């Protein structure tokens, strides 16, 4: 879904963020 | 004792800066072979420095 | 803006699903060997230049140094 | 005509069908995080620049640090005046008593 | 004369600096460079580091009363300083620096490394270069011979021997030692930030190389549909 | 769109921290 | 929307050339680096004061102690770098696919230059090091050339007899404006390109093969954005240095001077033809031209093809102009003594008599050989 596809994705950004930091 | 000394020392004995070194060395006399001359050899003393310079930083910065 | 452009004509054009095309083509394994021909055919004119170039700078670089380079007989 | 022309054959970039539009948009949504990562981090420390019966003063750690034998608006209280013995702030008539409490006018705390 | 290589090892593109030799060239600078030079823009909270957390540079914040406070009327020296205290300096005035240094002036060092060619080296060279001056040399004032100083007459008065202070960390103290360790130190000065960085540059290498065959991919998706197109003339 | 105000929501969170 | 409208109309359903190659792209990139230069400049103008006696300073605490600043700052000195980088690039496509005969765009185009070099000078000057100084002087004393009212210029630009804090303040501002001017000349460039839609590295009229722009040309712009941003960053976090000259870190010596002065890699070879021409105001008008001849090029289009991908000859050619200007640009950089001089001064005879003469005889030569002349 698209919405679903933002959504995860900025979920992924988010926890992303704090691995990579 | 300082590694410097040591190190230079060593790398002058490398046959290249024992040659590099022949050669500062014959310029070096070459300074004093001649008054009325221009004969600085500050050319000839750089072109040795360089070379065992290189060789130096090629072995010195591990023994320090 | 599009339409009312250019009149062209008879010109059938026909494609394909991004979905539906492989996904990303081999650049390395097809394109490039392509793209090796399109490099050489222009090297063959777009070296030379720089090939003299590059003999310019060395012969200077060398010329400059020996200019500096005194000689002993000079002023000997 | 209509039917003399058969499309091309377009296999030789024809992939092998969710799974691949779903293969495409999870590279669409790992970029999409990575762009966002990068984000918080350029954005956090982009704006993190900007980031760093008497009463006496000495201007402590750039505050008047007041010294006695505005909660509203951050003025300085007039030590030895007002109608409660301590403080009086000019601005908009707070008045402090001895003890720096806040007695009549609009001063919070 | 073109300073050769040198194999620093902060100097690695993914490594840094060794705060323990930056310690050491810190030392070195407090006990030799200070008397003509002094790290102004630096402060002893700049010269926190592993070499020197906040506690030790406040022992050193604590270690000068120099200008580091003023009296009633702010003249001369006239108190010790605390970790805000930004580094002591040699002299109170360019003048005074000026008088005591052939008249010439020796330079605050706290961008010294970024101001030279090829600086760390040069540094290197200058402390450890003096070598011999064969012929045609004329040292006017306080003047040492130095081929690798530009003017072989540096002037930088040779500050540093074998055993010229001692190391805390008792390393031996030998020139050489002596001149890498502060060469150190005064990089870690120059760039406070040279580990900050390579741990961002490392950050940067793996998420481009994370992020551009992605967008990449994405790229030719979009123009798969074009790359493909089979266009065919149909005359009628 | 729904689920747009929460996708939002959960990286303002994370980019707020 | 009459707010969308110009943002479709150019952007979204701009009508573009199928064909267009990565180059196409580096104009787009000069826009976005411009963004970065100003708003790293801001960052750079925070924190920062015009006082000779705090600029200096600050700025170390910017390298120093302000948050990130060590970043801000050579993200912008890199950025400068990046954005001639990416201008210089851009004008080489303009002259190798014959996109000068957009005689507007290009003249908007020509001054854009210009411009872009005075922010250099600009930027350059504003940290008050060693070498800020003495180049600030240098090209300052370049319009006391200037055959009668010379000195009067230098001096006011000066603000005084020489330049001094009186001259960081305001070079300050123009480094404040300049940017937002040539941002707004740039805007008049889009314009003046849209009414003629962008070319095609074949030359040919490609209104038969148009696509939108969304899609195709902007994920196109993304990546290269991507990829300048990589070499800017790889530039900025690993070789902060390379491309500057230590003298920076260097608080100006009102009294001294460094022993070897060098204007940026940018403009070397600008002023690399400078020191060619022995007569001071020879220099100053041949310099000038150097970036004006440009402006001229659109007149000496003697070709009946736009593009140089169907003209091998003008393509050796093309090829030897940019070899001489990377000859140019090494010799800015040697110090003056044989034989560095003497190639200044052929390089510069053969770069102006590539674009004044032998590139319209070739074109000529060339539709000669097409039985076309
Ligand atoms: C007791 C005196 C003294 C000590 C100790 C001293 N210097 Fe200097 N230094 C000077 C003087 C005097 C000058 C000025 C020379 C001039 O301006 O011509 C100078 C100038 C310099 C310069 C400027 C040369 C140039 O390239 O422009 C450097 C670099 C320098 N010193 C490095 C050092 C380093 C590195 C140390 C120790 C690790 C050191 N100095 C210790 C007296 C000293
Ligand atoms: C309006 C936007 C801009 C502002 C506010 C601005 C502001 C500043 C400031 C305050 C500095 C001094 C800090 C420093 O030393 O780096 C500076 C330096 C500089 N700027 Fe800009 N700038 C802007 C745009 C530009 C642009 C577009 C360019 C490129 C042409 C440019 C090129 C430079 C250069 C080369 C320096 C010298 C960097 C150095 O010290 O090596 N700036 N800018
Ligand atoms: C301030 C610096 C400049 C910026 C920001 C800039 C920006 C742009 C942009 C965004 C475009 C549209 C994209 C493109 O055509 O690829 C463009 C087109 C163009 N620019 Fe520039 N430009 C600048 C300077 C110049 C200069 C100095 C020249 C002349 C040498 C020039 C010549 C052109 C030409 C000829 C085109 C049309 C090329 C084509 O589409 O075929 N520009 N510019
Ligand atoms: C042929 O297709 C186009 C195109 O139609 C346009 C409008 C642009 C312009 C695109 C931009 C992003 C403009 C430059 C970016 C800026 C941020 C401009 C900066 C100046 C300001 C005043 C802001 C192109 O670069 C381009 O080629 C890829």
């Amino acid at each position: 879904r698209t919405s679903t596809f933002a959504l995860t994705i900025a979920v992924g950004a988010l926890f992303f963020e704090r691995a990579f930091d | 004792v300082d590694p410097l000394t040591t190190v230079r020392e060593h790398c002058e004995q490398l046959e290249k800066c024992v040659k590099a070194r022949e050669r500062l060395e014959l310029c070096d006399n070459r300074v004093s072979s001649r008054s009325q001359t221009e004969e600085d050899c500050t050319e000839e003393l750089f072109d040795f420095l360089h070379a065992r310079d290189h060789c130096v930083a090629h072995k010195l910065f591990k023994n320090l | 803006e599009f339409g009312n452009l250019a009149r062209i004509r008879h010109v059938i054009s026909y494609s394909l699903s991004p979905f539906e095309q492989r996904a990303f083509p081999s650049y390395f394994s097809k394109g490039i060997p392509n793209v090796l021909r399109r490099t050489r055919e222009r090297i063959l004119r777009v070296a030379p230049p720089f090939v003299v170039v590059y003999l310019i700078y060395t012969w200077g670089n060398q010329e400059f140094e020996q200019s500096k380079r005194k000689n002993p007989a000079m002023y000997e | 005509s209509h039917t003399d022309v058969k499309v091309p054959d377009f296999s030789d970039y024809r992939r092998a069908s969710e799974a691949r539009k779903g293969f495409s948009y999870l590279v669409t949504a790992t970029t999409t995080v990575g762009v966002a990562y990068a984000a918080k981090n350029v954005v956090s420390q982009f704006v993190s620049s900007m980031s760093a019966g008497k009463n006496m003063a000495f201007k402590w750690r750039g505050k008047p640090l007041f010294v006695r034998h505005c909660t509203h608006l951050g003025c300085v209280p007039i030590a030895n005046a007002g109608d409660f013995g301590g403080y009086y702030c000019p601005c908009h008539g707070s008045h402090y008593d001895a003890s720096g409490r806040i007695r009549k006018g609009p001063a919070p705390l | 004369l073109h300073p050769p290589s040198y194999p620093w090892s902060h100097r690695g593109l993914l490594s840094s600096l060794d705060h323990t030799s930056i310690r050491r060239g810190f030392q070195v600078y407090k006990q030799v460079c200070s008397s003509c030079h002094s790290m102004d823009y630096v402060a002893y909270r700049h010269l926190v580091g592993v070499c020197y957390t906040e506690e030790e540079a406040k022992a050193l914040a604590e270690e000068v009363e120099v200008q580091d406070g003023p009296n009633d009327d702010g003249e001369m020296f006239m108190r010790p300083g605390k970790l805000s205290d930004y580094f002591p300096k040699p002299y109170p005035n360019p003048e005074a620096a000026r008088a005591a240094n052939n008249g010439a002036l020796p330079p605050d060092l706290s961008y010294i490394v970024r101001a030279r060619h090829g600086g760390e080296d040069y540094v290197f060279s200058l402390l450890t270069g003096y070598c011999e001056p064969p012929t045609g040399v004329s040292l006017r004032e306080g003047l040492y011979f130095n081929p690798y100083f530009p003017g072989q007459a540096i002037g930088m008065a040779p500050p540093i021997y074998t055993e010229v202070l001692e190391y805390d960390d008792g390393t031996p103290a030998t020139m050489s030692q002596v001149a890498k360790d502060v060469a150190t130190f005064l990089r870690w000065a120059s760039e406070p930030e040279h580990d900050h960085r390579k741990r961002m540059g490392l950050k940067m290498l793996l998420m481009m190389g994370l992020l551009l065959p992605l967008t990449y991919a994405m790229k030719r998706h979009k123009w798969s549909v074009l790359k493909s197109r089979k266009l065919a003339y149909r005359p009628p | 769109a729904g689920m747009w105000g929460t996708v939002g929501a959960v990286g303002l969170v994370w980019a707020t921290d | 929307h009459p707010l969308f409208k110009i943002i479709n109309h150019s952007f979204i359903d701009l009508p573009a050339p199928s064909n267009i190659s990565s180059w196409w792209n580096f104009g787009s990139l000069l826009g976005v680096c411009l963004m970065v230069q100003i708003i790293t400049g801001l960052f750079l103008a925070m924190h920062y004061t015009s006082d000779t006696m705090t600029a200096f300073s600050s700025v170390t605490h910017i390298c120093r102690d302000v948050n990130y600043g060590w970043l801000i700052r050579y993200m912008h000195a890199n950025g400068a770098s990046m954005f001639f980088i990416c201008l210089f690039l851009h004008v080489g496509r303009g002259l190798y696919y014959g996109s000068y005969t957009f005689m507007e765009t290009w003249n908007i185009g020509v001054l854009l230059l210009f411009a872009v070099m005075a922010t250099a000078f600009m930027g350059y000057v504003l940290p008050w090091g060693q070498m800020s100084f003495w180049g600030a002087t240098v090209i300052t004393n370049l319009l006391s050339a200037i055959p009668y009212i010379g000195t009067t210029l230098v001096e006011w630009i000066w603000g005084g007899f020489s330049v001094d804090k009186a001259t960081l303040t305001r070079f300050f501002a123009f480094h404040f404006i300049l940017p937002f001017i040539i941002a707004a000349l740039a805007i008049v460039h889009l314009l003046f390109l849209h009414e003629t839609g962008s070319n095609n590295p074949t030359g040919l009229n490609s209104d038969a093969d148009k696509i939108p722009f969304h899609p195709y040309y902007t994920i196109k712009d993304i990546l290269g954005i991507l990829i300048m941003f990589l070499i800017l960053m790889t530039l900025v976090l690993f070789f902060p240095d390379m491309l500057g000259d230590p003298d920076n870190y260097m608080p100006a010596n009102p009294l001294n001077t460094p022993p070897h002065i060098k204007p940026e890699w940018y403009f070397l070879f600008a002023y690399a033809i400078l020191r060619s021409i022995p007569n001071k105001l020879g220099g100053v008008l041949a310099l000038i031209l150097s970036i004006l001849i440009l402006a001229l090029m659109p007149f000496l289009h003697t070709s009946k093809q736009r593009s140089l991908m169907f003209r091998p000859i003008t393509q050796i050619l093309y090829w030897i102009l940019v070899a001489n200007l990377l000859i140019l640009t090494w010799i800015g950089g040697q110090p003056v003594e044989h034989p560095f001089i003497i190639i200044g001064q052929l390089a510069s005879i053969s770069y102006f008599s590539i674009i004044l003469i032998l590139m319209p005889i070739s074109g000529i030569i060339e539709d000669k050989m097409l039985k076309l002349y």
